[PDB]
RNA sequence: UAGCUAGUAGGUGGGGUAACGGCUCACCUAGGCGACGAUCCCUAGCUGGUCUGAGAGGAUGACCAGCCACACUGGAACUGA
RNA sequence: GUAAAGCGCACGCAGGCGGUUUGUUAAGUCAGAUGUGAAAUCCCCGGGCUCAACCUGGGAACUGCAUCUGAUACUGGCAAGCUUGAGUCUCGUAGAGGGGGGUAGAAUUCCAGGUGUAGCGGUGAAAUGCGUAGAGAUCUGGAGGAAUACCGGUGGCGAAGGCGGCCCCCUGGACGAAGACUGACGCUCAGGUGCGAAAGCGUGGGGAGCAAACAGGAUUAGAUACCCUGGUAGUCCACGCCGUAAACGAUGUCGACUUGGAGGUUGUGCCCUUGAGGCGUGGCUUCCGGAGCUAACGCGUUAAGUCGACCGCCUGGGGAGUAC
RNA sequence: CUUACCACUUUGUGAUUCAUGACUGGGGUGAAGUCGUAACAAGGUAACCGUAGGGGAACCUGCGGUUGGAUCA
């Protein structure tokens, strides 16, 4: 069944990515939104977009530059099958810095630099470049 | 398979008014009724087992809902299974 | 298995 | 190897030891353990560490040091801090 | 998928995992602080033996455990919901879905009766066999078992196995359409339970056709076979056992997502239903093919693409799915 | 002197494990052995799977399944 939402995002993201969709829409969460704010706020989508009231719907405006898509990769990390802990000298650095890493802390939902900088840890939500 | 008053009769008897026909306690009985009355159809043949698969998916699905009810409703279960007189 | 012998 | 368990699990009261305690004894409750592996078999002293490995791992417990156990074999107390 | 590897298939307990909103909690998670993590070792910088090994000063390290105090996004717990997931109801719709019970129509076989006259049958050729005590050919009615031509599909339903004449009785599921209603009740499943071709096993029936075994005639060097003439178990029914098949899509289930094109099938909505019909919108299902995947052949919105959850299984051939 | 505990040790009957055993079962390995030629081409009767019966031997036959069957049948 349909367990894991966050998953469902990224891939819809990347599998929109993939055939040149200019949008995306999605049933929505206050997460989903959490982190389609770090695309946009890091620089891999230009915006979100919720046309919501009980049933809320996120949209996303894909971004792209030559014939080849703004999402390079995407990959879900932690999942519920296997939840991913990491402090903060532990918290990772995709493509050797060049390439975020949406990390959800108890002072809300940001970068591995931001994590970095504000010198805490928290669940590793996933890669992106 | 299931008489449309004796449907409408137990929505109307279990459940909190005719239309509240989704009802937890509704489903129990339109169930406990159908379960009740294959029992003379598997009573001779045994060997509709095509059938008998279709029993237990109403017997499963009873003991899934008579569960949900334990966890919700602790009063509502057990005045429910008196009032089915089963469960034991 | 087995001409001359062998 | 899927069951194990009578001082077994707990309580009370005596006794007991440097000391807490079924450590022991009588009585009373009927418990206690187990698929988060009890029970039963097989192998083994443990760690610091050593070797290998990019790491994660795998392998290992000589020499040094810490800890435990054993002193022909089985068993037992005495002396005494 | 074909290299070793998806359990034949479903239901389901334990376990794992879990849509969406608020509050609270603070277990997991995160942050900081204090004890601690023996020495030697390792590592860094030095120092001492002519150098090195070796010896040595100080640090870093010991990625750990515990505690107190904090942080509250995610996870978990508790409280109250929400309706898209899931589920009940309403009308229909299609269908070899199942069990039980009648009957119809060809055909084979057998019996009875008629004429008839010497053939039928079979093969590569022959023969065994059936007719010279009269078959086949052939004439009529009747008995019995088994299976349902044509329709018939590239179809349909079912979890799978599987299910086709007609008719009656009880019964499963699916799907479209409008809404109504419960309100996360959900996904998956070790063990467990059940179903599960054909052959086989027990008891009793039933037995036309076909046919292991067996017999006879041929073939061949041989022929324990292929072929021919016969034919018993069996195939059919009742009940019980058996649990296996290349039980195959050699492809586990659930959910989401990613260009197209030609059909089949069963629905519903709209068009003076005008009449061959058209244009939407679902479920299911053949064919070709893009990307992407792939060792390749190929798969390709019914994925073998792109993701997630849970289960099952694989680890060189043989020995062996054997021995204990 | 006596009582309780208790070691060596005694008896009966099981479990288990290691070694060994006349004889026997298949297995593996050995340039050219004997018998036949089952499979690979439509392998000269398409093959294979489960099962059953038979046969010096591969195998042969019945029932159902599979295409991992060649062919304008
Ligand atoms: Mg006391
Ligand atoms: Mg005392
Ligand atoms: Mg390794
Ligand atoms: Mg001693
Ligand atoms: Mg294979
Ligand atoms: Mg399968
Ligand atoms: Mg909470
Ligand atoms: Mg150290
Ligand atoms: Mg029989
Ligand atoms: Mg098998
Ligand atoms: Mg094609
Ligand atoms: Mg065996
Ligand atoms: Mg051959
Ligand atoms: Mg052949
Ligand atoms: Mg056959």
């Amino acid at each position: 069944s349909m367990q894991d939402p966050i998953a469902d995002m990224l891939t819809r993201i990347r599998n929109g990515q993939a055939a040149n969709k200019a949008a995306v829409t999605m049933p929505s969460s206050k997460l989903k939104v959490a982190i389609a704010n770090v695309l946009k706020e890091e620089g891999f989508i230009e915006d979100f977009k919720v046309e919501g009231d009980t049933k809320p719907e996120l949209e996303l405006t894909l971004k792209y530059f030559q014939g080849k898509a703004v999402v390079e990769s995407i990959q879900r990390v932690s999942r519920p099958g296997l939840r991913i802990y990491k402090r903060k000298d532990e918290l990772p650095k995709v493509m050797a810095g060049l390439g975020i890493a949406v990390v959800s802390t108890s002072k809300g939902v940001m970068t591995d630099r931001a994590a970095r900088q504000a010198g805490l840890g928290g669940e590793i939500i996933c890669y992106v470049a | 398979s299931l008489s449309t008053e004796a449907t409408a009769k137990i929505v109307s008897e279990f459940g909190r008014d005719a239309n509240d026909t989704g009802s937890t306690e509704v489903q129990v009985a339109l169930l406990t009724a159908q379960i009740n009355h294959l029992q003379g159809h598997f009573a001779e043949h045994k060997k509709d087992h095509h059938s008998r698969r279709g029993l237990l998916r109403m017997v499963s699905q009873r003991r899934k809902l008579l569960d949900y009810l334990k966890r919700k409703d602790v009063a509502r279960y057990t005045q429910l299974i008196e009032r089915l007189g089963l469960r034991r | 298995k087995a001409s001359s012998x062998a």
